[PDB]
């Protein structure tokens, strides 16, 4: 159909900066902003 | 003015009245209105007591 | 001295800061310390920015620090940190055991001093009351200024200042030396930012404030004093240090603290410099926005003539479909715009509404 | 110790819980006549570090933005031959210390890399050997 091919990439897309997602962006070494 | 001015319900309006000069009567300021539901509710518990 | 960076929104202050510090960094690596001073919600942000570069990727001799972090900083060398802390709720359940023993001697809230959330109401009212400088004996000054006085409004009223008086200066009496109080530390950094030198020859830059309550004004003075050199940045349209803006105008806050400021400044006799920002640094790309800014306050307000691309107001049928909609716009700008995650941002003036369903 | 604990920077029991000896005995050590006669010395000294993603967590493989890793080195101090680390750990030793130091060092051994690490990226100069010592019988490591 008119959007076969759409339909198709967008069900099969992913997150190119995905696995970096889940990283917490501060990381203390020894504030709520941080992880351990 | 239009967003500080008085325009609403009656209840609206009695809830400002209340939150303003809850120290008159005994009324606890943070008090939370019960929905016709849980209201009932109570109502039940306390009648079969 | 000190330098007020001013200009409206989205001018560039907050990068230009940043590239300051960096600039500072790359020059003497082990300078005298660098000071951000931020609101507590922004002190990640800076943090992420600074560290950003291709030449250092990080900072030593700049720090980012809200009037919190500060405080604990130049505390746990000043002292006054292994002084027990006690908890808002801690302070009410001092509160209750107040409540009752001076119950009797209230003239208006003895009737509201059982419920229960008259402790969190009047713990409220305290913290306000340091932040403002205003201590027991003060409240009980102007207690006595409204009584004997006839408008019915003004008497109640002293009645209260009365009441929160007596609990006011029975609460210090049973803090006095032996208890820490959360808004405390801010009035203990500011009387021992003196003798704490390695602020001494320190550049200092403040950011993201609208506002200072008189107890973080208290801090800001007197950095100001000690301080080799001190810059504020607010966002502001040419403000004035001769007058206080009028009620209606769209920097009140920002232009209210300037002057003040300014005033303050000028009574210390410092060195003052000053840098407007005129041209749009953040929307040099992006007209409309541009103009949403430009022509925010203005009741003569010209009507935008061009294209539809960047705004868009949009209606749901309901908080999940507008949530639900918006999920798919951002997929729309990450998969096709080429956006990522950490461009999007979502406000709302409640978030309480959204919270639980976002 | 008096001092702080008038200034209240140690509690009652803090106070009476140090052990002068193993304060003084550090200056007593190379390290610590060193620390003394140098042109330039700080302490608790507070850094962030913009890293790869990748330089800690090695699980994930693909995306390499910088996170920040934040921490403060207890003591750096220079000399005319060049920059030192100075590290202070209460770790418990006796209970010889030559056996306990190869695990000593690779307790604290990721850590102290981290430290330089800030330093020599940062500062852009470059810190040539880091000393750690121990409250535990007054002992010395470098790395």
């Amino acid at each position: 159909f008119a959007f076969d091919e759409k339909a198709r990439e967008q069900l099969s897309w992913t997150y190119p900066h995905q696995e970096v997602t889940q990283i917490r962006t501060k990381q203390s070494v020894s504030d709520e902003y941080s992880g351990r | 003015l239009l967003n500080r001015a008085s325009i609403s319900t009656l209840h609206s309006f009695c809830l400002q009245v209340l939150k303003k000069y809850y120290y008159l009567i005994d009324l606890d300021p943070g008090f939370r209105i019960a929905d016709q539901t849980e209201g009932e509710l109570i109502g039940d518990e306390v009648l079969d007591e | 001295g000190a330098e007020f960076l001013v200009g409206r929104s989205g001018s560039g202050k907050t990068k230009l800061i940043i590239n300051s510090i960096q600039d500072e960094l790359r020059r003497a690596p082990f300078g005298k310390p660098i000071i951000f001073l931020v609101p507590d919600q922004m002190t990640f942000l800076m943090e992420y920015e600074l560290a950003k570069t291709p030449d250092m990727g990080g900072m030593i001799r700049a720090q980012v620090f809200s009037f919190s972090r500060l405080a604990w900083r130049v505390l746990q060398h000043t002292g006054g940190m292994s002084r027990p802390f006690l908890t808002s709720t801690g302070v009410q359940m001092l509160l209750r055991k107040l409540i009752e023993e001076h119950k009797q001697e209230f003239k208006v809230y003895q009737k509201a001093s059982d419920k229960s959330g008259f402790t969190a109401q009047v713990e409220r009212m305290l913290t306000e009351f340091k932040r403002y400088c205003l201590e027991p004996e003060d409240i009980r000054r102007m207690a006595e200024s409204g009584t004997a006085s006839e408008y019915r409004g003004e008497r109640v009223l002293s009645e209260k200042l009365h009441d929160l008086s007596i609990l006011y200066q029975q609460m210090e009496k049973s803090l006095a030396d032996q208890y820490l109080h959360s808004e405390d530390y801010l009035t203990l950094l500011a009387e021992h930012i003196p003798l704490a030198e390695d602020i001494k020859g320190a550049h200092i830059y403040v950011d993201g404030f609208y506002q200072f309550t008189p107890q973080e004004f208290r801090v800001l003075e007197q950095l100001m004093v000690h301080a080799e050199h001190i810059t504020f940045s607010l966002t502001a349209d040419k403000p004035s240090y001769e007058r206080e803006p009028h009620e209606l105008e769209l920097f009140r806050m920002t232009g209210k603290t300037y002057y003040r400021l300014h005033q303050k400044a000028k009574e210390l006799n410092l060195d003052i410099t000053y840098k407007e920002l005129s041209g749009t640094e953040r929307h040099t790309k992006t007209p409309e926005l541009a103009h949403l800014e430009a022509q925010y306050e203005a009741r003569p307000a010209i009507p935008y003539a061009e294209k539809q691309e960047a705004l868009t107001v949009m209606q749901a049928a309901n908080r999940r479909a507008e949530l639900e909609g918006i999920a798919r716009e951002i997929h729309a700008l990450v998969r096709e715009k080429g956006y990522r995650y950490k461009d999007v941002a979502i406000l709302a003036r409640q978030p309480e509404d959204y919270k639980d369903m976002v | 110790v008096h001092r702080l604990y008038e200034k209240e920077l140690l509690t009652e029991e803090q106070k009476d819980a140090i052990d002068i000896e193993e304060i003084v005995q550090f200056f007593h050590t190379e390290i610590g006549g060193q620390l003394i006669g140098a042109k330039w010395k700080d302490r608790e000294i507070p850094f962030s570090l913009a890293l790869p993603a990748k330089e800690i967590y090695p699980d994930a493989h693909e995306a390499d933005e910088p996170l920040l890793v934040q921490g403060i080195i207890d003591c750096l101090y220079e000399t005319e031959d060049g920059l030192y680390l100075l590290a202070y750990k209460s770790d418990r030793i006796e209970g010889g210390f030559e056996g306990a130091a190869p695990i000593l060092k690779k307790r604290y051994e990721t850590q102290i890399q981290l430290y330089t690490k800030a330093v020599e990226q940062i500062a852009k100069t470059k810190v040539k050997g880091c000393a750690l010592y121990f409250f535990d019988g007054g002992h010395i490591l470098t790395l």
